[PDB]
């Protein structure tokens, strides 16, 4: 199947740079058109960049001079270093085989970019332990920019979760998690709050026990 | 200057429906080259439909799309609770955006109560002089839901912070968070704490309640 990774997502500073990467799989990389398209907060798709598969370049008007859409047919990565970063650049990136014409057959799931002169703060995460079904709580309190990744168990109980966006208070994010597992398999068995935020470069686990 | 607009920006539908939304350009646009992206709840998005009227590889007999000129719809003959999505048209020769500003489709279900659970704050987090009481409300519908907070008997509005998913596409369903953030001190000068869940044609709020001394 066609896979596409992209990697590279950070805040930065305006006026700073940042290198996006997009890794492809399960076609012939070479043969195809490869764009990025980003969304910003207010969920409004953008155009950014596309290549065709002998290298000629387009790019939106809002990017020109700044951005440079790059690939290497040899490692089957497609790039894109973004200099003089602005505040505006803020959105979730998505690398895409093909371009506007044909379309766009295949997205990634993204990498997030945040453009601000804000200093990182990471998060604090808080177990939320009850006072035949049992829903346990996250607490990922304080920080900034977004995204943080919340899991649980590493992954394995994806089923009765919910992650709630993260709310904006004195320039920083809180957001809570609910899981929800049969009562014979906790606190049976181990169920732990697992925080990833790369913008501090920072990851947390965080288990659940008995007490209020 | 050429835009796309799509109407409605927002709709509701229930299964079974046929639903159809539209997109229109300022000046002609080629059919051959009018596309539709899906996108779902925190999903990136996929290509749909192409050349105006061709479904992608995997999308479901149900879609359809037609138009010419400056004129085109998306169709769907009997919308599923999967539809639940953003649907986005797009052409190349549409500038400043290539995109359209997207049709946010929501998917109607009967009413549903939510599972409503109740957290004391942590007791770690309780060293750090902030006390976060948290409240879950999940799985209901529909998405016009009423939390109350109570201290003590007394209802509390202040440090209270709401958050709603977006629609499940699995069930039709939101779900909420309400949290109620205090100092550590004015938490403790209390004992009775109350989440109240209530929507406008309920008879009965449901209530999630917790006493700092017993548990």
């Amino acid at each position: 199947q066609v896979k596409l990774q992209e990697s590279g997502g950070d805040l930065v500073k305006p006026g700073g740079s940042l290198k996006l990467s997009c890794s492809a799989s399960g076609f012939t990389f070479s043969r195809y058109a490869m764009s990025w398209v980003r969304q910003t907060p207010e969920k409004r798709l953008e155009w950014v960049a596309s290549i065709t598969n002998g290298g000629s370049t387009y790019y939106s008007d809002s990017v020109k001079g700044r951005f440079i859409i790059s690939r290497d047919n040899a490692r089957n990565i497609l790039s894109l270093q973004m200099s003089s970063l602005r505040s505006e650049d803020t959105a979730m990136y998505y690398c895409e085989r093909g371009e506007l014409t044909y379309a766009m057959d295949y997205w990634g799931q993204g990498t997030t970019v945040t453009v601000s002169s804000a200093k990182t703060t990471p998060p604090s995460v808080y177990p939320l332990a009850p006072g035949s079904m049992v829903t346990l709580g996250c607490l990922v309190k304080g920080y900034f920019p977004e995204p943080v990744t919340v899991t649980w168990n590493s992954g394995s109980l994806s089923s009765g979760v919910h992650t709630f966006p993260a709310v904006l208070q004195s320039d920083l994010y809180t957001l809570s998690s609910s899981v929800t597992v049969p009562s014979s398999t906790w606190p049976s068995e181990t169920v732990t709050c697992n925080v990833a935020h790369p913008a501090s470069s920072t990851k947390v686990d965080k288990k659940i026990v008995v007490k209020g | 200057d050429i835009e796309l607009t799509q109407s409605p920006a927002i709709m509701s539908a229930s299964p079974g429906e046929k639903v159809t939304m539209t997109c229109r350009a300022s000046s002609t646009v080629s059919f051959h080259y009018l596309h539709w992206y899906q996108q779902k709840s925190g999903a990136s998005p996929k290509l749909w439909i192409y050349a105006t009227s061709n479904l992608a590889s995997g999308v479901p007999a149900r879609f359809s799309g037609s138009g010419s000129g400056t004129s085109y719809s998306l169709t769907i003959s009997s919308v599923e609770t999967e539809d639940a999505a953003t649907y986005y048209c797009q052409h190349y020769s549409a500038y400043p955006r290539t995109f359209g500003g997207g049709t946010k489709l929501e998917i109607k279900r009967a009413d549903a109560a939510p599972t409503v659970s109740i957290f004391p704050p942590s007791s770690e987090q309780l060293t750090s002089g902030g006390a976060s009481v948290v409240c879950f409300l999940n799985n209901f519908y529909p998405k016009d839901i009423n939390v109350k907070w109570k201290i003590d008997g007394s209802e509390r509005q202040n440090g209270v912070l709401n958050s709603w998913t977006d629609q499940d596409s699995k069930d039709s369903t939101y779900s909420m968070s309400s949290t109620l953030t205090l100092t550590k001190d004015e938490y403790e000068r209390h004992n009775s704490y109350t989440c109240e869940a209530t929507h406008k044609t309920s008879t009965s709020p449901i209530v999630k309640s917790f006493n700092r001394n017993e548990c």
